[PDB]
RNA sequence: UUCAUCUAGACAGCCGGACGGUGGCCAUGGAAGUCGGAAUCCGCUAAGGAGUGUGUAACAACUCACCGGCCGAAUGAACUA
C-alpha cells in the first residue's frame, strides 16, 4: 500500500517479454461485465495462455515492436479504449474471439451508459403496494394503480440503442428485477503476424459462407451437368441431359410415337 | 471436381480459361498435370455462357 | 468468388491450409491476396465437414 | 445478505436469533437446529455464520474453513500461538497434507493452478 | 530556497471498474474491513487492499485503495524575505 513501486519500467519490463513470447495479442474491454463473470472469463483463458497489465504502460507496444520488427506508429489509430486490456495468447484469432464474444455472462445496466441495445419494460403487475408511481411516469413507463398494486400499463421503449440510459430511468428499471445484456470481454482488436483485424472481421459471419459454399457448389455442380466432364458426381446427370432434350422435343410437337 | 472449381475461380478473378491459366492453377493445388482432361474442359467450355450456366439446374 | 473456389478444388485434391495452398493457389492465379478474407474462410473452416454441407446441394 | 455471528454448538440465544430474525423466515430452532448440527467440535473462537433465507429453507455460508481443514489434517486445533515466527504448539504441516487441502479447496477457490493454490493455503498457515 | 511527483503523461474537473484463499488470531454480552489489541502472504493479474471515510447494541450497504479514460505540461508541500 506504501509508496515503494507500484512499479515503472519493471512492470513494462515483464510485458515487453509477454508479447514477444505469444504470437496472437488482443486488445480487449472488462468495462460492462461484474468480476465473478470476468474472473470467470479469465480462467479459462489462463489455462490456455493469459492476460497483462497496463495504462498507458500497455501503450508502449511500440517498444516491443522496436525489438523485433513488426509494428510502430504504423498502425490504423492506435484502437485503445477506456477499460483495455492485453490478452497474449497462442490461441488463433478466430476462436478467440467465439469463446469470449459467445459466452458472455449476463448482469445490469448502469446509470449514464449508452443503452447497447433497446431497452423494453413489459406490461403487468410490478406487485409493488400504493406508493410513488409517479417516478415511472417521468420516464416515460405508464402506470396506473389497477387491484391496489401498481402495474404497467403496456410494453414501450423507454431507451433505444445508442442512446444514454438516464440515472433515474436505469434504478427505477433496477426495482422491478429487469435488467438483460450480455457482459464480458468486447473485442476491440487482433494482432498477428503483421497483420491488424478491427471488430467487424472479429464477428466472423459463417452462415453466409455456407450459402456461398452450397452457391460455389452448386455453380461446380452446375457446370459439370451441363458441361459432361464425367468423374465422379455429375456423370449420371450428364446423361439425362441428351434424354432431357429428346423427351422434350415430344411435347411442343405433334408427331406421336 | 478439380478441374471445374478451376474454372470457377479463373472466371472469378477475371482471367481467361485456358490451359496455361488452368495449368498454374492446378499445379499450385498439388495435382498432377494431365493433358487429356484440361483440353477438354477448355473444348467443352469454348462457345459457352459462363454465366448463364451457372444458375438453373432442377 | 476467388476463395470459394480455391478451398473447393483443393478439397477435391483431399488437403488445405492458410499459406500452404490458400495463398499458394490464389497466387497462381496471378492474384493478391486479402489475408482478411482467407483467415475468415479458415476460421469458419474449422470444426466443419465440407462433404456434408455439400450432401445437401443449395 | 444479512448478517449473523456465531459461536460453536449454540441454539436459541435471544440477542443473536430473536432481533436477527429466526432464518426460514419464520420459526427459528429450525435453523437452530440446522446450524447447530453441523457446527462441529467445541466452540473456541467465533465463526461467521452468514444467513441466506429462501422460502421456507435457511442456509448459512460457512467457512472456518480453510484453516479447520488445517487443524483435521494436522491433529491440531489452535492457532497460530506466537504469530509468524514459530507456533507455541509444533504443529507443522507436511508438504503431502497440504496440497491434499489445495485439492478438495480448488473448487471453493478460484486458484489457476494447484501449484497457485498450494501458496495460498501455506500463506495461510504460516501466519 | 528544500523535498516529491511528470511525455513511461502528472494536474483541475468529468467519466469509469472491483472475482477469490477467506468474515482473521485474542478477549469479552460484543468486532465480524471500519470500539481495543496480530501477522501480512498469495491467486490471477489491465486491475480487483485481510480496506478510506460515512453504520448498528452487535451484524447488517455504498464509496475509496488499487486500477482505467477525456485533456496536455508542468505540479504541490515546508521555510524565508
Amino acid at each position: 500500500m506504501g509508496g515503494i513501486r507500484e512499479k515503472k519500467a519493471e512492470y513494462f519490463a515483464k510485458l515487453r517479454e509477454y508479447l514477444e513470447e505469444y504470437k496472437s495479442l488482443f486488445v480487449v474491454g472488462v468495462d460492462n461485465v461484474s468480476s465473478q463473470q470476468m474472473h470467470e472469463v479469465r480462467k479459462e483463458l489462463r489455462g490456455r495462455a493469459v492476460v497483462l497489465m497496463g495504462k498507458n504502460t500497455m501503450v508502449r507496444r511500440a517498444i516491443r515492436g522496436f525489438l523485433s520488427d513488426l509494428p510502430d506508429f504504423e498502425k490504423l489509430l492506435p484502437f485503445v479504449k477506456g477499460n483495455v486490456g492485453f490478452v497474449f495468447t497462442n490461441e488463433p484469432l478466430t476462436e478467440i474471439k467465439n469463446v469470449i464474444v459467445s459466452n458472455r455472462v449476463a448482469a445490469p445496466a448502469r446509470a449514464g451508459a449508452v443503452a447497447p441495445e433497446d431497452i423494453w419494460v413489459r406490461a403487468v403487475n410490478t406487485g409493488m403496494e400504493p406508493g410513488k408511481t409517479s417516478f415511472f411516469q417521468a420516464l416515460g413507463v405508464p402506470t396506473k394503480i389497477a387491484r391496489g398494486t401498481i402495474e404497467i400499463v403496456s410494453d414501450v421503449k423507454v431507451v433505444d440503442a445508442g442512446n444514454k440510459v438516464g440515472q433515474s430511468e436505469a434504478s427505477l428499471l433496477n426495482l422491478l428485477n429487469i435488467s438483460p445484456f450480455t457482459f464480458g470481454l468486447t473485442v476491440v482488436q487482433v494482432y498477428d503476424n503483421g497483420q491488424v483485424f478491427p471488430s467487424s472481421i472479429l464477428d466472423i459471419t459463417d452462415e453466409e459462407l455456407v450459402s456461398h459454399f452450397v452457391s460455389a457448389v452448386s455453380t461446380i455442380a452446375s457446370i459439370s451437368l451441363a458441361i459432361g466432364y464425367p468423374t465422379l458426381p455429375s456423370v449420371g446427370h450428364t446423361l439425362i441431359n441428351n434424354y432431357k432434350d429428346l423427351l422434350a422435343v415430344a411435347i411442343a410437337a405433334s408427331y406421336h410415337y | 471436381s478439380a478441374l471445374s472449381y478451376a474454372a470457377l475461380i479463373l472466371a472469378d478473378s477475371e482471367i481467361e480459361i485456358s490451359s496455361e491459366k488452368l495449368l498454374t492453377l492446378t499445379n499450385a493445388a498439388n495435382v498432377p498435370d494431365e493433358n487429356i482432361w484440361a483440353d477438354i474442359f477448355a473444348k467443352a467450355l469454348d462457345g459457352q455462357n459462363l454465366k448463364d450456366l451457372l444458375v438453373n439446374f432442377s | 468468388m476467388k476463395y470459394l473456389a480455391a478451398y473447393l478444388l483443393l478439397n477435391a485434391a483431399g488437403n488445405t491450409p492458410d499459406a500452404t495452398k490458400i495463398k499458394a493457389i490464389l497466387e497462381s492465379v496471378g492474384i493478391e491476396i486479402e489475408d482478411e478474407k482467407v483467415s475468415s474462410v479458415l476460421s469458419a473452416l474449422e470444426g466443419k465437414s465440407v462433404d456434408e454441407l455439400i450432401t445437401e446441394g443449395n | 445478505y444479512l448478517y449473523l455471528r456465531a459461536v460453536g454448538g449454540e441454539v436459541g440465544a435471544s440477542a443473536a436469533l430473536a432481533p436477527k430474525i429466526g432464518p426460514l423466515g419464520l420459526s427459528p430452532k429450525k435453523v437452530g437446529e440446522d446450524i447447530a448440527k453441523a457446527t462441529k467440535e467445541f466452540k473456541g473462537i467465533k465463526v461467521t455464520v452468514q444467513l441466506k433465507i429462501q422460502n421456507r429453507q435457511a442456509a448459512a455460508s460457512v467457512v472456518p474453513s480453510a484453516s479447520s481443514l488445517v487443524i483435521t489434517a494436522l491433529k491440531e486445533p489452535p492457532r497460530d500461538r506466537k504469530k509468524d515466527k514459530n507456533v507455541k504448539h509444533s504443529g507443522n504441516i507436511q508438504l503431502d497434507e497440504i496440497i491434499e487441502i489445495a485439492r478438495q479447496m480448488r473448487d471453493k477457490s478460484f486458484g489457476r493452478t494447484l501449484a497457485s493454490v498450494t501458496k495460498e493455503i501455506l500463506g495461510t498457515a504460516q501466519s
